[PDB]
DNA sequence: ATCGGATGTATATATCTGACACGTGCCTGGAGACTAGGGAGTAATCCCCTTGGCGGTTAAAACGCGGGGGACAGCGCGTACGTGCGTTTAAGCGGTGCTAGAGCTGTCTACGACCAATTGAGCGGCCTCGGCACCGGGATTCTCGAT
DNA sequence: ATCGAGAATCCCGGTGCCGAGGCCGCTCAATTGGTCGTAGACAGCTCTAGCACCGCTTAAACGCACGTACGCGCTGTCCCCCGCGTTTTAACCGCCAAGGGGATTACTCCCTAGTCTCCAGGCACGTGTCAGATATATACATCCGAT
């Protein structure tokens, strides 16, 4: 299918050039299926832990997005507990252009960085706005329990 | 047959080894060549989690792949 | 030695008789055919009930009645007594069925 | 009223009243109708109809006929000046036009 | 089963008795054409509403009423034909 | 002048571009990828990401989406790609 | 089979009451059951609007007095006025 | 010996400024008056919010230029350049708003 | 009491709103009846919004008022609510 | 303090701000659109209930909205709409 | 679609999918409402909102402006061949009219 | 200003036929009685805004005059269209055959209405600074009388 | 074909102000959850009429010839809007002041939807008969060439 040849350039491009602190491949034998691992940027409260979330590619692509959700639990008001995420680049701005490669570096800068506008979870949210250090504490007491 | 793995700390590091090595063996040898710990060491190919009971065979690796390394400091 | 009528006359007489009857004047079977076109055009294999057909040939013998008055009382103001196709034309624009 | 006839006699017209009454409130109009509505709905409607139909029964017995065709109509509404203007946009079927020709158009004396 | 240029129907005498029936005496020598034109253009537009209402009910049959609900939404109500 | 045939493929498809269609932005796309974005996606350049909806309305109308000086340069001196589809 | 309800039979007593002597064909009366059902819709669904526009949401009689006020032209709406007025007045005792 | 522009020469700019601009071009008491008298025609006691006089005076601004722009045209069409009131005539009739 | 206003529509006004609608001559009788068929738009108009005043049992003639009538009378009016 | 009055003022600017990333918009501009909104709105809404009960049914179903729109509308903002319309309600569905 | 997020971000329109719900279920349209036509309504509604607006700020622009006023507009609104077919009755208050001299009244 | 043909139209009489007015079975919507509660009528209060008035200043309206361009009537030309006749064409009417699709009925399942707790999106009010309005000076460009 | 003087229009720079955009507090309608009566989606059946074909008239369409009257260009006259200058008038702006009625709230009560039962008014179908359409034969109004 159409699709295919471009799965397979992106496939391609991730094993040429390998991103930095993210690793993505298909797990099983079906090409659609997918997964990634993202370990935390250094500038973050998220050091030693990785973040593990699957993928599945729509038979129709890449006008579509692919539906994204991690699978271990993390303390960000983006994330929720199940793994649901909200981001304009996955639902709401969507391109042709676009990138797997791009959304993962979006991930990571989103890691950087919390996104106060609309979070997904926004107890954790104004618990992180009230001080910086019950979010940092919070959020190294979760990485060093399960994302460990 | 020659691969690459890179670390945290941005730095490639060569390893010479066979494709029936078992991941135990991967990580003496990473331990070997770097003097870290195996138990603060994980090992990721394209988003998998390395299980040091299984071999790198398993995973159809082929020549001169780049690999991930992620520090498991105990504590924090 | 024939007799004929001054030019013009007879289509006065024709005016007077036209204006008093209330039958169609349009041929039935090439208004139907002229439908069917259109309709195969805009979506195939299409069936036409009877009276819809009546009822499109009434409503476009009424309109075309209508424009052809207006047309007509346009020409005549205008210093003429014929009909041409600017006047046609005109009489549109001004009702904004064209603009 | 003596509220123990029909409420189309009752009200003294001819026209339903239970028949507006339900169009009214199963048309969605509003989500409730008052009681007073249909009779002067029913009332009103009866006057037009009555309008129009001495009209044409005037026309047509001009034209010594017994029975009112759709000619008889079309003359009855562009004959008269108010209902004209009521119904200037509509259009009746095998209706016809007033017989007029312009001044201009006339020959020369 | 195609069908070709079947304006050529609207006869020259058609367009001459709808003049005259509108009150006009004297005619020119391309008023045909542009009748024609705007016969054309009025069917397409009822046409088109018509056959928009007959597909929305499901049905494979346009019927008077469908064309006249068109005719009235399109603003010349037609009286005598239901509705 | 001519371009090459590495950059005559399509921005999108990774593979050679047919039917060129230019933007207001002067980016050009094959229809089908055009296409399949209008009815299935933002409807935007998917490069600059801005709206083209009236662009596209105007010149659907009259048929002038089409770049005939592209079309016909990879057509004449690149023809076998079109053979191929 | 399905039965289709018309103001056929009240349109014919109202002739009747007219003009006693003459008839009515058939094609006419479908017009007047169009041109009744015409005024009827435009009457109701003008007192609908303007009940909807002062926050109500009652159709009363004043509403219909008021559309009927808006509709018709002058002559016709004093008429009509008059007679509804009447008809309301006999039926409310 | 002044300099004196020919016959017609300012009206076209007269066109052209008033085509650009969009104040309004009749004063606003004399309207409010007229407005008024015609309302105490129709009702006695009447008080007018001046956001419906505005309304009012917008209306019948449009309404104005329109009916003076389709008079122009049937000028123009009658093989002239000046408007006549038999244009105001006519270009109504067309409209169906008199008959 | 107010008479005698329609005058208020002075001829420099009607000439200066046949120029906006591309007008370049204008002959001697046209102001008297643009000042009559105004004076018969502005009745008509008036009518309907007086009515609708009348029905709300109220005293003052808002904008509503008069876009609803304009509205009405197939002229809809944008900017003053609606 | 005054009743609480709905209006479509802020969907407009950020409607506004989506297309023009720097454009502003004066307030006549902001009545000029909510009126012309509120406009469109209900044609839509009275020929799909029109169009409802003319088949005897009961519901308004996007089905009568498309056909609506397909019926006010001209043919190429028509499409341009019936196509906006299918994509938000199939990305609404899933 | 996800759940647990506001139904106008489900199908990634921008108005009031709630609002327009109420409107068509209160406002005397129908006696149901299905549960796909406020979508539908909100998304036409909002893709002619944003069609008008951008040839509104091209002509904005085109005017050495940054605001957008009432004549930008009724230039927008009347220089296009679609929106003028269908705003054809509706005058925009202080909208002005478009720029157009008749060629016979030009000087020769 | 007629006068005689010659034409078309109007008018009086037989007839026969199919559509209208009426009679009848019946069943489905309309009428009657009773209940609940919310929508609307009514009284009271507040304060926004509409009406009213005065003074200035000045841009806009009113009036007059010279004239040049445009409206309008008259003449001549020839070409396009009215009018009549013979010929060709397909519309109109009847009769028959076939079936695709309109219309009606029975099942039942999933879509939508209703109600309660809740909370965040959206509105009213405040405030501020920048985009637009305004003024003065100068550069640019149609315009017309004169060659 | 042109050159130039006078006049209107566009650019640019500086100054100022008020309204549009953002922020905060808040209250109420959208949200989510759960339950339940029913709308219509589907399968099945019946049977109406829409389509297709064939044959026979004959009425309408077509092509052609001839003449004439009407459209169109051209000329001439005259008179009436236009452009400009001067004088009068009232529109507009800012200011103040008063109270009328629009807008809101609290209270109460009675009008109408909803349910059940029962029954007769209108609808479908069938039938008789005369109003009007048709054919035929006279009577009269009207037109056109010619005195
Ligand atoms: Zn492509
Ligand atoms: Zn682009």
């Amino acid at each position: 299918h159409m699709a295919l040849k471009r799965i397979n350039k992106e496939l391609s491009d991730l094993a040429r050039d390998p991103p930095a602190q993210i690793s993505a491949g298909p797990v099983g034998d079906d090409m659609f299926h997918w997964q990634a691992t993202i370990m935390g940027p250094n500038d973050s409260p998220y050091q030693g832990g990785v973040f593990f979330l699957t993928i599945h590619f729509p038979t129709d692509y890449p006008f579509k997005p692919p539906k994204v959700a991690f699978t271990t639990r993390i303390y960000h008001p983006n994330i929720n507990s199940n793994g649901s995420i909200c981001l304009d680049i996955l639902r709401s701005q969507w391109s042709p252009a676009l990138t797997i490669s791009k959304v993962l570096l979006s991930i990571a800068s989103l890691l950087d960085d919390p996104n106060p506008d609309d979070p997904k979870v926004p107890e954790i949210a104004r618990i992180y706005k009230t001080d910086r250090d019950k979010y940092n504490r919070i959020s190294r007491e979760w990485t060093q329990k399960y994302a460990m | 047959m020659q691969i690459f793995v890179k670390t945290l700390t941005g730095k490639t590091i060569t390893l010479e080894v066979e494709p029936s090595d078992t991941i135990e063996n991967v990580k003496a040898k990473i331990q070997d060549k770097e003097g870290i710990p195996p138990d603060q060491q994980r090992l990721i190919f394209a988003g998998k989690q390395l299980e040091d009971g299984r071999t790198l065979s398993d995973y159809n690796i082929q020549k001169e792949s780049t690999l991930h390394l992620v520090l498991r400091l105990r504590g924090g | 030695k024939p007799h004929r009528y001054r030019p013009g006359t007879v289509a006065l007489r024709e005016i007077r008789r036209y204006q008093k009857s209330t039958e169609l004047l349009i041929r039935k079977l090439p208004f139907q055919r002229l439908v069917r076109e259109i309709a195969q055009d805009f979506k195939t294999d299409l069936r036409f009930q009877s009276s819809a057909v009546m009822a499109l040939q009434e409503a476009c013998e009424a309109y075309l009645v209508g424009l052809f008055e207006d047309t007509n009382l346009c020409a005549i103001h205008a210093k003429r007594v014929t009909i041409m196709p600017k006047d046609i034309q005109l009489a549109r624009r001004i009702r904004g069925e064209r603009a | 009223s003596a509220k123990a006839c029909t409420r189309s006699s009752r009200a003294g017209l001819q026209f339903p009243v239970g028949r507006v009454h339900r169009l009214l409130r199963k048309g969605n109009y509003s989500e409730r109708v008052g009681a007073g509505a249909p009779v002067y709905l029913a009332a009103v409607l009866e006057y037009l109809t009555a309008e129009i139909l001495e009209l044409a029964g005037n026309a047509a017995r001009d034209n010594k006929k017994t029975r009112i065709i759709p000619r008889h109509l079309q003359l009855a509404i562009r004959n008269d000046e108010e209902l004209n203007k009521l119904l200037g946009r509509v259009t009746i079927a095998q209706g016809g036009v007033l017989p007029n020709i312009q001044a201009v158009l006339l020959p020369k004396k | 089963k195609v069908l070709r240029d079947n304006i050529q129907g609207i006869t020259k005498p058609a367009i001459r008795r709808l003049a005259r029936r509108g009150g006009v005496k004297r005619i020119s020598g391309l008023i045909y054409e542009e009748t024609r034109g705007v016969l054309k253009v009025f069917l397409e537009n009822v046409i088109r509403d018509a056959v928009t209402y007959t597909e929305h009910a499901k049905r494979k049959t346009v019927t008077a009423m469908d064309v006249v609900y068109a005719l009235k939404r399109q603003g010349r109500t037609l009286y005598g034909f239901g509705g | 002048a001519i371009p090459s045939l590495s950059e005559c493929q399509c921005g999108i498809c990774m593979e050679i571009l047919v039917e060129p269609v230019t933007l207001p932005c002067n980016h050009t796309l094959c229809k089908p990828c055009f296409q399949s974005t209008v009815e299935k996606a933002s409807l935007c350049c998917p490069f600059c990401r801005r709206r083209v909806s009236s662009w596209t309305r105007y010149h659907t109308r009259r048929n002038s989406l089409v770049n005939v000086e592209l079309w016909t340069i990879i057509q004449k001196h690149y023809p076998r790609e079109c053979k191929l589809r | 089979r399905s039965r289709k309800e018309s103001y056929s039979i009240y349109v014919y007593k109202v002739l009747k009451q007219v003009h006693p002597d003459t008839g009515i064909s058939s094609k006419a009366m479908g017009i007047m059951n169009s041109f009744v059902n015409d005024i009827f819709e435009r009457i109701a669904g003008e007192a609908s609007r303007l009940a909807h526009y002062n926050k109500r949401s009652t159709i009363t009689s004043r509403e219909i007095q008021t559309a009927v006020r808006l509709l018709l032209p002058g002559e016709l709406a004093k008429h009509a006025v008059s007679e509804g007025t009447k008809a309301v007045t006999k039926y409310t005792s």
